[PDB]
RNA sequence: AUUGGGCGUAAAGCAAGCGCAGGCGGAUUGAAAAGUCUGGUGUUAAAGGCAGCUGCUUAACAGUUGUAUGCAUUGGAAACUAUUAAUCUAGAGUGUGGUAGGGAGUUUUGGAAUUUCAUGUGGAGCGGUGAAAUGCGUAGAUAUAUGAAGGAACACCAGUGGCGAAGGCGAAAACUUAGGCCAUUACUGACGCUUAGGCUUGAAAGUGUGGGGAGCAAAUAGGAUUAGAUACCCUAGUAGUCCACACCGUAAACGAUAGAUACUAGCUGUCGGGGCGAUCCCCUCGGUAGUGAAGUUAACACAUUAAGUAUCUCGCCUGG
RNA sequence: CUGCCGAUAAGGUCUUCAAAA
């Protein structure tokens, strides 16, 4: 079994437990990644981090380095494969 | 029920439906549309009795001058169809007429053979029961 | 192709040709016409004995013969064996075959049958070369 | 290879088009019953065929009973095809309204550039090559400035482009003219696809007659190179390349992929019509490209413009 | 940075084998 956070560009056949989500945002990823970790920690009998939790304890910050921009650009770095004769 | 696209169909009436079914199965599509004819309507009725398609609805225009049948395929929960392969026998040009003694059995009865003898389209088993044969439209298994 | 196309021009089968054509021609002599009647083996008369060289891999001296059969066809027939009594003018009873070394030769002389002698000093596979059982 | 094969790169899609006969062919209603199915009767000589049995010591064999196939006639079935009598518009056309084009022919017009000639200035080479030599030049060449004559082809625009069935089409204008795309509350009402035979067009070379000839150059002459050079290089150079009218009908005439019809993920461009109204960009309907999964292929690869799932028709292939 | 630069007699080995350890 393999679970994954597909982000609209993945073949759904390969994954089993698909989890529709983002993958480019340093906030969505962490929330979801901790959530799976949270299941494991509860099964292992250690306290949870994000799951089954109110607003004040789920709050997370946006890493450094208006709204956040989840735009895919840098298309100019895809020219035609060198050809011609 | 309303549409948005123009509906066209081929001139040959058995393989037109057959192409629609085969393309939808391979492309995993479910709902398709085509023009409605009485031969095409009758073959779809026996198909749903045999349990190869789920629903089959024939419709007419608001003027009563055109009819188009829009059928859907019967996919299981895991999304694999019930139809495995379709092949037409009595193609245009060469029409196939076989007597009762030579009525074919498709995949030892697993598939169904469409035979329109004298009372419209008719399955192979019931054709054998009445001991009467005739035009053979297509093989479906 | 198409049902209509084949109805107009049906499927014509490819022909079949023999490997020993000269053995299936019979000349009547009273009318001088040649009919095509198959015959296993035929009698002829030799015209020129000698030797030929094989194609490429093989290297040797193989004894050929230009024998004219009871018909009017001249065929080069290999004398299959070690040693021959052919004397340029003689009668032979040719059979079918095709030696691969010499190009053009497509017949063999049945040994030890008519004027041609048998192949003595042979104890193996004699029934084919024609030698009396040592006994 | 009807059952039972193929035509991009292995044999095989005619160069393309207009197309009669033939084949195939939208939907609904009525009749007939030619195909189609079925019942009855007649017949399909005997031997042989298959099954069972008997008789030869069993067998081979002989006899014995059974055992189909087709044709005709008669009585029914009416789903499909064919025939006939009619209705409908969705296929295909026509008209109105938008509209893009190097689509074609005929007749005129224009400027650079080359060559030749005319007139000045000028004074020793120019030209050509790997290096040179034929060749041109004190009869003043090359060069420079002006002018005249003549023929051929139409820089830039010019394209990750447009048009035509193909060959092909690119300076400007006039006349004549072909097809195409989009929207149609209009009209006819299956009039449609393919096409043996037939007809039309068809790059360049070539032919016949009459013009034209600036440049270039098969054939030819000379100088080089070379062991030799009838070739690659150079200097000359006729037919030809050009026009009008008559033929020839072949090309790697290639997308090496016949035409028509319906369906099958998506993404990025670009062109035209339409909808909105600065462009730009969004949507719809089409043409032309790239990438790309299912699918196909021997592999390369094709992939909504198929070589994919299927049907119709024509042409073609059967080892070297 | 384009000179020049042509030829090479015939036929031939070599994989025995996995039954298995
Ligand atoms: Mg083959
Ligand atoms: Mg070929
Ligand atoms: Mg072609
Ligand atoms: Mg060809
Ligand atoms: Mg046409
Ligand atoms: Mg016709
Ligand atoms: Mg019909
Ligand atoms: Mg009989
Ligand atoms: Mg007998
Ligand atoms: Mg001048
Ligand atoms: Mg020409
Ligand atoms: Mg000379
Ligand atoms: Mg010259
Ligand atoms: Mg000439
Ligand atoms: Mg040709
Ligand atoms: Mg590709
Ligand atoms: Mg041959
Ligand atoms: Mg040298």
């Amino acid at each position: 079994p393999v679970v994954a956070l597909c982000n609209t560009n993945t073949n759904p056949e390969l994954v089993d437990f698909i989890i529709p989500a983002n993958n480019h945002q340093p906030q969505s990823t962490c929330l979801l990644m901790n959530l799976l970790a949270d299941a494991v920690a509860e099964a292992k009998a250690m306290p949870t981090m994000f799951a089954y939790k109110p607003d004040e304890e789920i709050q997370i910050e946006i890493p450094q380095k208006k709204q956040i921009t989840s735009q895919r650009l840098n298309i100019t770095r895809n020219p035609e494969v060198l050809t011609r004769e | 029920i309303t549409t948005t696209k123009p509906i066209k169909a081929h001139f040959d009436p058995v393989a037109d439906l057959l192409t629609k079914i085969n393309n939808a199965r391979k492309a995993k599509l479910m709902t398709v549309t085509t023009i409605a004819s009485k031969l095409k309507i009758a073959i779809l009725e026996i198909l749903v009795k045999e349990g190869y398609l789920a629903n089959f609805q024939v419709l007419e225009n608001k003027s009563k001058t055109k009819r188009i049948v829009t059928f859907n395929l019967k996919y299981t929960q895991r999304r694999i169809p019930s139809i495995n392969g379709v092949k037409q026998i009595s193609k245009p040009g060469l029409r196939i007429y076989r007597p009762f003694e030579k009525l074919p059995l498709v995949l030892n009865g697993l598939g169904i053979a469409i035979i329109s003898t004298s009372d419209g389209v008719m399955t192979d088993k019931v054709a054998r029961l009445k001991k009467i044969g005739g035009e053979i439209l297509a093989y479906v298994w | 192709a198409t049902i209509a196309q084949l109805i107009r021009k049906p499927r014509k089968k490819k022909k079949v040709k023999s490997k020993s054509p000269a053995l299936h021609y019979n000349l009547n002599l009273l009318n001088k016409k040649v009919t095509n009647v198959y015959s296993p083996l035929k009698r002829g008369v030799c015209t020129r004995v000698g030797t030929m060289t094989p194609k490429k891999p093989n290297s040797a001296l193989r004894k050929y013969a230009k024998v004219r059969l009871t018909n009017g066809f001249e065929v080069l027939t290999y004398i299959p064996g070690e040693g021959h009594n052919l004397q340029e003018h003689s009668v032979t009873l040719l059979r079918g075959g095709r030696v691969k070394d010499l190009p053009g030769v497509r017949y063999h002389i049945v040994r030890g049958t008519l004027d041609t002698v048998g192949v003595e000093k042979r104890r193996q596979q004699r029934s084919a070369y024609g030698a009396k059982k040592p006994k």
